[PDB]
This record gives C-alpha cells, structure tokens and sequence, in this order.
C-alpha cells in the first residue's frame, strides 16, 4: 500500500492506481477489500498523484527539447520542478516514515499531504492559464505578475519562486541590452 | 512462573476477557507483507483473466540494499543483475515490473526499472562519451578529445556519487536523488552519442550529425546557443572552453 | 488454554498482593508465588506460618548483627 | 545562448576573441 | 473483514449477557412476538463503528453505517453492533452525525472556495476564509489521526465513550463554528455583490467576535479560535486598503472594498475629489470593523491617490502583517485571548497605528499642497 | 457536570474490567451525584422561572449557594466565582 502510494506520488500508475491519458492517475474502482471511505481517501490522494503526473509530462514536454518558445518558457518549466522538489521532499519524509511502522495508516499519510492539495491545485492552474493563452516571453511574467496578487501564502511564496527565476532572467536580458 | 504479561487491550465484544485479535486490519493501514499479498492476488486475477500473461518477472527480489546495489551498479555502468544497459532489466512488459510500484510481482523490479531506463541510458552515454577518441566520425579533433573526456570525468562523478552517496536507500530515494542527475544526463545523451533513444544530437541512429574536431567546433557552437535550458549554462561554458582549446591552441 | 491460565494467574497475583499491602504483612515481592504454591500443595498453614516467623527472627537478628 | 538558468549569463566567445585579435593584429 | 463488503458474517464476540445486549434484545422481541422477524441488520464491530466515525471525521465520504442523503449524514438503518442497542446505537451515531454533516458541508464549501470542482480575480476575503477553514479542519484532522493511531495501535481499550469525550472540546468549537458559518456565509444570497457579501461575512463575524469575548476563559478556545479566523479574514482587506493608502493604486479585481472607485471621473476631472470614491450604498456599505475609522481611511487613500497623481508632476507591516504582530504583541503583553474583548484589543492596537498613517500622510499632502501649490 | 461524565467513564472501564460486578456497583458509584444533581435542578429551574437577568443572576445563585449541602455549597461556589468573575471584569471595563 504504502510502496504503492509512494510510487503513485513518483508518477508511475499501478494496478491499484491506475494511469488514464485523460485524468491522470486515479484509483481503480475494481480494487476489492478496500472500505468505500478508504477508497474515497485514495481517490483524493489520486487526484493529486494525477496532477502531478500531468504536471512531470508537462515540465518534460517543454524542457526536454535540448509553437511556444522562450527563456520565460524554460524557467517556467524550472519552476514548476522546483515546486513540485518540496512535494519530493515530503514523499521522502513519508517514505521514511512507512519504513519506520510498515503499520502507519493512510490518514496519517493523508494529514501530512494535505497542504500539497491546496498549493498543487493553484499553481496548475495559473500554468494551465499560461498555456490556454499562449502567453510568451515577457508575457509569461506579466501572468505571473497578475496570479502573484493572489491571496494563497504557499501558493504566493511559491510563484514568489518562479518569479524570482524570471526576474533572474529578465535582469540577465536587460543587462545584456542596456 | 507468575511473570507472563496479559493483553492492556480490553474490548467491548466479549464480556467476559476477551483475547484481543482485531478484524484482519485494513488493506491500507498496514503493508510490507499484506501490501504484497494484496497485489500479487489483484494482480492473479488479472492474470485469471488474461490467461497468465504476467510471469512474474522478478516477482520479489532482490532485497533493499542489494537491489540498491545492483541499480547504483547499473548507473555507474555495470549492468545489473536484473538490469542491462539499453535492454530491458525484465522480461515483464505489465506496469508491474515496469512500474514506480505497486507491491505486484515484478513490481519491487519496477520500481527500479522505471528509473533504469534512464540509468541504463545515462551508461551508455558515458561509454560514448568515455574515451577522448572514437572511430569515424570521432577520430582526430582535440577540441573533440577535451570534451569527450570532461564529459566523461562527469560521467564518472556522477557514476562515484551513485552508490556512494545512497548504499541502502530504498529504490524511491535513490529514484529522487538521481532524478535532478538523471535528467541532465539525459539531455546530455540527446546532445551526445549513444545511451540514449536519439543516438548522438541530431537522428537517432549511428549516422547523427554530431560533429567531430573542428567539425564539432562548429556544431557546438549553434548547440550551445539553440539549447542549453535544463542544467548546462556553467557544464556548457566549460564545454565550449574546453572545446575552443584546442581551436585556440591552433588559433 | 495457557493465554487463560496466565492471565488468572496475573489476576490472582495481583489480587494477592494488593491484600497483602492492605493487610500490611510486611512480605516482599519474592513470596510473590513460590512461597503460596508451597502452601497450595495442602501444607500445615500453621506450621508454616511458623517457620516463616522464625526465619523472619533470624534474618532480622542477622540485619542486627551486621548492623 | 545559455538557457540553464545559473559573462556568467550568456554564452559568447569575445572573453576569448579579445586576446587572440589582439595577437593577430599586433 | 471489510465491513462495506456484502457478506454479513456474525461471530458472537461472547456469550456474557452484558455482551450480547443486543442480541438479548431481539431475542426479547422475538419472544414478546412469535412472529416477530429481526430485522436484517449488517453486524459491525464497535472498533468498526469508532473507525468509520473518525473517517467520517476525518472527512470520508463514501462510509458504510453513516449514508449520505441529501446532503445530510444519515447511519443505514440496517446496522447492529453486539454490545450496543440499535436505539441507543442509533442516537449516538446521529449524535455524532449531526456534526458529520455540518463538517461536510463545510468541507464542501471550502472545496468549491478551493476551486477543486470566471476570469475574474478571487474575492481574496473568502479565499481567506477558506484557507482559515481549511487550517482548523487541518488540525482537527491531526488530532484525530493521532487517535485513530492510538485505535490501531490497540495497545488499549479505547472505547467510543472515551473517543466522545476525546473528542468534546473539538466538537463544541466545531459546533460553534457550524452556526458562525451558517449565520457569515449561508445567510448571505449568492446574489450578492462580492463587496456586499464580503461586508456581511465580516459584520457577522465582528458580531459573533463582540459576543463570545465576553464569555471569558470557559470559552478560551473557541474566542482564540474566532480570533484566528478574524485575523485571517481581515487581512486580505485591511492589505488592500493598506496598499490603496500607501501606493494609491487600488488593485481589487473582486470589488470586494466598500468603497467603490467611479472610473468616470479623471484624476484631472473636476470631480475627482468628490468623485473618484464613492462609498457603496445599498444604507452605505460600511464595514462594521472600519466603521470608527472608515472615514479616515477613505479621506487617507483618496487623499494619498491624489498627492501621488499631484508628485508625479513632480520596512512596513501590511496591515494583515501589523495585524498578526499587535495580535501577537498584546498576546505577549497579557486562555490568553479570551480574556480581553477582541473588540477592546482592536481599538488599542490597529487603530492608534492607521491614525498615525491617516495624520502623516495628509500632513505630507499638505505640505506638498503648500509648497508646490502655494495655494 | 464534567465530574459526573468522568466518573461514568471510570465506572464504564470497571465493568468492562469485572464481568461479575453488578448493577448496584454502578449504583454504589453514582450514589454521589444523587444528591448534588437534584439541588443544581432546583437552582436552575428557579432561574428559568423568575427569568433572572444580569446581576440578578448572581443574587439568585449566592441566595441558592447558603444551602447546607456541602456537595451543592462546593459546586454553586464554583458557579458564583465564575460569574463574579464576569461580573468584576465588566466591572474592571467601566472603572
């Protein structure tokens, strides 16, 4: 179980969690011995496992090519990684964790992620944003400029990550200009 | 012979003392044994269903620290003993077996066989990349000696820093450690020869249009400004240095 | 069978020796079983009592010595 | 030029250029 | 045996009578009418029934002995437990259920706050609010996986008496919470513009905040609580009205501030000194809390927005941040919370220091007014 | 009333530890609160009946806590400190 879940949260879909091209990974309604109200627990891990997994493709799909291009692109890609590495380091603890008591339950697993339910969901979206409007270059800032108004102080401190990155850029480009 | 010790759980099911065994706990509040159990038995009857087309490629094994160490093996560059470099570690084709995990026979080979792949390509590419000198396409070129060498002292630092730093890390540990390692290389391997599914830069095959010698003067000059957004600003600056060496030299 | 056994016997232990520290006998922890098993075999109570009265004499005139 | 995000930034050749011209021209 | 699984194996846990109350009750019933017909009833263990009620909790949504219906947490009528009466049984788990559901709804309110189901900005009140919910039900949660720990442990008996009484002190501040959220937010018509339902959120939890700290230290969690959940809730606004008295850009993309800013008329309009802010009137909106120092603080923003447009001629807390430290300051300075009227709190901490603000700033505007002007 | 749910707690864990106790031990247990729970009744339904209000309320509860049961003086002198305790910090807010 626990394996599983740690396996779900490294993007490989099982046979319990199951990966769909659609909806990501998401728990098979056929796994039988399961209490409908673990099941309904595994699912909302799922939904985050799920968007995690659409989130590594997408990071994948728009670093790994060493259309939209840009420097602002490619330290979007950076920063949506350096998100998703705090969601990492929390796998490892819970990792750790289930290799002290393989008798640790799904809920404390559930406790301990989640905040990533909330600050996952919000940055998605400001990504997904990104991508429907095709916003490029200096553009990319100006997105992230107006999703930093918002009021999340994960989710802000998080976006004041990515656009510190982009500021990085942004300054480099301009010292390179001026 | 007074000294034996009784059970502090007292239960509101027999009134009078009860033995304290629980309902068989659930499937998700206890594993390592049952986890197993579990998988393996949906995974049976999937096989039920489908006729046995599973197999168990490497149902169970080989252990934490010895399935460690054979894929630290296999990054550095020695295949691994359920592992070869460029050919699949096992003969299971099921997300189970391939799989980060899932408890299911072959599924403790999966977890390492998801992250293989790439180790498996990272080693290649460090063969490609390990000797200064290579035939063809390879041969003469000093700028091409300095940059298939320091590519290859990077291989090796990646290869020493692999079972150094994680002896007896579960397979998810080591899977997060190297994945930020990983991930260069395998931009590396796009951008070099063999170990990777695009042979060299450019094509796929042993015909890639990666140059050589003054050649790869050339190329890696539009490779450097046409790509570098993964990890390499600091490694490609040091690349093209070590390339212009020899340009230099002649220069 | 001997889950039962073990636990009337931690019961029993525990009953005996909270009467014991209610009664104030005095007796530590060893005679914690042997010392009533022996009883149990249908010995002279009586004379038991004696003996251990005497021994309880003697250890005390020993502590006196050494003392 | 240099999309990793670390003349640190950008990546050139006139840091080396500088001092082979001036050989050259001399 | 997964207890949600069809097949209803009953084992006899004993055959003490204590132990088998229920099954002594049916009998009774079976021998009080012979042609009474026990009903058929899935039978779960006590264990069981304490481990689906902290799911239930926890949040669970698909449980077996609670049924959701309509929104509401109902137990299945077929369900025995050995030990229990199916009455008493019954009027417990409805008991237990009646917060179930008021925790549910809340869940799900916070879930569609969350956005985990409009080009428009987030009403950054209610997102606050949201996000305040979400940080006591975190705790809520953690509290209850530490007994569901000590459950699976089974290294004691707990009991569902002793899991209820566990339980008393985060059920009474969750009661409590049920009728602040029923009365800040049902109450208000979806209908309602995003300023107007925002100001009523906030009157209402003024209101409940004037009453509670009047309770005293019996009441110390739950004041601490809706102490919390104020600051929280406020601090997204007085951050706004903050950063439109200090830079003069007011960016609320929700319309959420009581005052209104007319995009008719220009800065350089005749009427931008009368015009450019309106309080919105529905009867002005005013915000209960601001009310003693609303009109100072629409005099300060109007008046910085106009010295900055005048200048361009020619370190400090937000106010959630100064918020959060006068709160932590008078906390440091007195179970500690409950003790002085939030009320009380607020008129010796937040207002001396938007006064100051308010003075400084219109003296710099006058004296730019005086130099600049010579008016 | 606290006390009394945590004795009917303990009683609980004692017939869940002795199956051959019986009903008059639970009784035996109780027997304490037989006495303090009719006066506190008596008090409170004095108080829904003559609608005492404010300060009133604490006239009420000093008047109801000169009875000579030391069970029901102990637990109305609780009940005074608490709402004196109110009462003095009104008190403090208007001096």
């Amino acid at each position: 179980m626990i394996h599983e879940l740690l396996l779900a949260l490294s993007g490989y879909p099982g046979s319990i969690f199951t990966w769909n091209k659609r909806g990501g990974l998401q728990v098979s309604q056929d796994f039988p011995f399961l209490h409908p109200s673990e099941t309904s627990v595994l699912n909302r891990l799922c939904r985050l496992g799920t968007d995690y997994i659409r989130f590594t493709e997408f990071i994948e799909q728009y670093t790994g090519h060493v259309g939209l291009h840009g420097i602002y692109l490619r330290a979007f890609c950076t920063g949506l990684d350096s998100v998703l590495q705090p969601y990492r380091q929390a796998l490892l603890d819970l990792e750790q964790e289930f290799l002290a008591d393989p008798h640790l339950s799904i809920s404390h697993i559930n406790y301990s992620l989640d905040q990533f339910q909330l600050l996952f969901p919000s940055v998605m979206v400001v990504v997904e944003q990104i991508k429907s409007q095709k916003i490029h270059g200096c553009q990319i800032l100006e997105t992230v400029y107006k999703h930093s108004c918002g009021g999340l102080p994960p989710v802000r401190s998080a976006l004041e990550k990515i656009l510190a990155v982009c500021h990085g850029v942004m300054y480099k480009q301009l010292s390179a200009w001026m | 012979v007074l000294t034996y010790e009784a059970s502090r759980r007292r239960c509101w099911e027999q009134i009078g003392c009860p033995p304290g065994h629980r309902e068989e706990p659930y499937l998700t509040e206890a594993g390592r044994d049952a986890f197993d159990r579990f998988c393996r038995l949906r995974q049976g009857e999937l096989q039920v269903l489908g006729g046995a087309l599973l197999q168990a490629p490497q149902p169970v094994l080989v252990k934490e620290s010895e399935l460690v160490k054979d894929t630290l093996n296999v990054l550095l560059g020695v295949v691994s003993a359920t592992f070869s470099l460029c050919q699949p570690a096992q003969a299971f084709t099921v997300k189970r077996g391939v799989h980060v995990s899932g408890a299911s026979p072959e599924s403790v080979s999966s977890l390492l066989s998801e992250v293989a792949e790439c180790g498996t390509h990272y080693a290649r590419l460090s063969d490609f990349s390990l000797q200064p000198v290579l035939d063809s396409s390879c041969s003469k070129g000093l700028v091409f000696q300095a940059f298939t060498s320091g590519l290859r002292r990077y291989l090796q630092y990646y290869r020493a820093c692999v079972l150094s730093t994680p002896p007896t890390l579960s397979l998810l540990t080591i899977g997060f450690l190297f994945k930020k390692l990983g991930r260069q290389l395998r931009y590396l391997a796009e951008l070099c020869g063999v170990g990777t599914a695009l042979p060299g830069t450019g094509g796929g095959e042993p015909r890639a249009a990666f140059p050589t010698g003054v050649r790869l003067l050339s190329y890696l000059y539009q490779e450097a400004l046409d790509n570098c957004s993964n990890e390499h600003y600091p490694v490609l600056l040091s690349l093209l240095k070590t390339s212009c060496e020899p340009y230099t030299r002649f220069i | 069978a001997a889950a039962a056994n073990l636990n009337a016997v931690r019961e029993t232990m525990d009953v005996l020796l909270e009467i014991s520290r209610i009664l104030n006998t005095g007796l530590d922890m060893e005679t914690l079983s042997i010392c009533v098993r022996l009883c149990e075999q249908g010995i002279n109570p009586e004379a038991l009592s004696s003996v251990i009265k005497e021994l309880r004499k003697a250890t005390e005139a020993l502590k006196a010595a050494e003392n | 030029v240099q999309p990793d995000t670390d003349p640190l930034p950008v990546l050139m050749k006139h840091s080396v250029t500088a001092p082979l011209a001036a050989h050259v021209s001399l | 045996r997964q207890y949600w699984t069809t097949r209803s194996s009953k084992f006899p846990h004993s055959l003490h009578l204590h132990s088998n109350l229920a099954a002594v009750w049916d009998q009774h019933l079976y021998s009080s009418d012979p042609l009474y017909v026990p009903d058929d009833r899935v039978s779960v263990t006590e264990t069981q029934v304490i481990r689906e009620t902290l799911w239930l909790l926890s949040g669970v949504k698909k449980l077996f002995i609670f049924q959701l219906i309509d929104g509401k947490v109902a137990v299945r009528n077929n369900i025995m437990v050995t030990h229990l009466t199916h009455s008493c049984l019954r009027s417990v788990l409805e008991q237990i259920a009646a917060y179930g559901q008021v925790v549910f709804r809340l869940q799900e309110f916070i879930d569609e706050v969350m956005g985990h189901s409009s080009t428009d900005a987030p009403f950054r009140t209610y997102q606050a609010f949201m996000w305040a919910l979400y940080k006591y039900f975190i705790s809520f949660k953690e509290e209850l996986s530490e007994i569901e720990k000590c459950i699976i442990n089974n290294d004691t008996t707990v009991t569902l008496a002793i899991v209820v009484d566990k339980l008393s002190p985060r059920l009474a501040q969750l009661k409590v919470l049920h009728k602040v959220f029923s009365t800040g937010v049902a109450e208000v018509p979806p209908d309602t513009r995003n300023v107007v339902r925002a100001s009523h959120l906030l009157n209402t939890l003024y209101k409940a905040i004037l009453e509670y700290d009047n309770v005293g230290e019996a009441s110390e969690q739950t004041v601490s609580l809706l102490f919390s959940l104020w600051v929280e809730t406020v601090r997204p606004y007085l951050q706004i009205v903050d950063e439109w008295i200090v830079h003069g850009h007011l960016c609320d993309g929700a319309r959420e501030f009581i005052i209104q800013r007319n995009k008719n008329v220009p800065v350089n309009h005749r009427d931008f000194w009368y015009a450019t802010y309106t309080l919105y009137s529905v009867q002005h909106t005013m915000v209960s809390f601001l009310k003693p120092v609303l009109k100072q603080i629409i005099m300060a923003g109007k008046s910085m927005q106009l010295l900055k447009n005048l200048q361009c001629a020619e370190e400090r807390k937000s106010l959630y941040t100064l918020f959060l430290e006068s709160v932590q300051s008078r906390l440091r300075h007195g179970e500690s919370v409950t003790c002085q009227t939030f009320e009380l709190t607020l008129r010796s901490c937040l207002y001396p220091h938007i006064d100051k603000q308010y003075l400084d700033c219109c003296g710099n505007l006058m004296r730019t007014l005086k130099k600049d002007y010579r008016l």
